[PDB]
Parts: C-alpha cells; sequence; structure tokens
C-alpha cells in the first residue's frame, strides 16, 4: 500500500510539474501583454 | 446591434491615440509667429518714433 501511495504521489508530482508549466505559460502570456501595454504607454508618453 | 453578439476584442486593445481632442481648425504655429511679431512690434513701440 505504501508503494502504491508513493507511485500515486510521484504521478501527483509530475502533474504538479505540468501545472507549473501551464502556469509559467500563462505568466509568459501575461508578460507579453505587459510588454504591449508598456510600448503603448511609451507611445502615449512620447505624444505627451 | 452588430451581428448577434458583441464584437470580439483583444485582451488589452488599448490603442491610446487621442493625439487631437476636438479643436484643430486654426493652427497654433501661425498665430505663434503672430504673437512673436506682436511682442516685437510692442518693443518697437517702446523705441522712439518720429520727432
Amino acid at each position: 500500500q505504501l508503494k502504491e501511495d508513493i507511485n500515486s504521489r510521484q504521478s501527483k508530482i509530475q502533474k504538479y510539474k505540468d501545472d507549473t508549466i501551464y502556469y509559467e505559460d500563462k505568466k509568459k502570456v501575461y508578460l507579453e501583454n505587459i510588454k504591449k501595454i508598456e510600448v503603448n504607454v511609451a507611445a502615449l508618453k512620447e505624444g505627451i | 446591434d452588430e451581428e448577434i453578439v458583441k464584437t470580439p476584442r483583444k485582451l488589452v486593445n488599448y490603442v491610446p491615440l487621442k493625439i487631437f481632442n476636438l479643436g484643430d481648425s486654426f493652427d497654433d504655429t501661425i498665430t505663434t509667429t503672430v504673437a512673436k511679431l506682436q511682442d516685437l512690434k510692442k518693443e518697437i513701440l517702446d523705441s522712439p518714433r518720429s520727432n
């Protein structure tokens, strides 16, 4: 039962790794949005 | 309204623009030269004329 539980926990670890990968992808998308907002703010400041 | 639902929009889609906010029409540089000439002619009026 301990072997089964630790195998399940290792699969849980790998699915946490996958979830962190998706979270990092979301963070990269958010950073791209932030960069677009930054360049828009730079253009607006230039006009200012 | 347009189509069946609201039109799709980008998640940011800021597009500030707004370079001009109404007004326009009369240019400011020509009247700027006019005002410069105004202060110049006032300074000339300070200088003596005739007599």
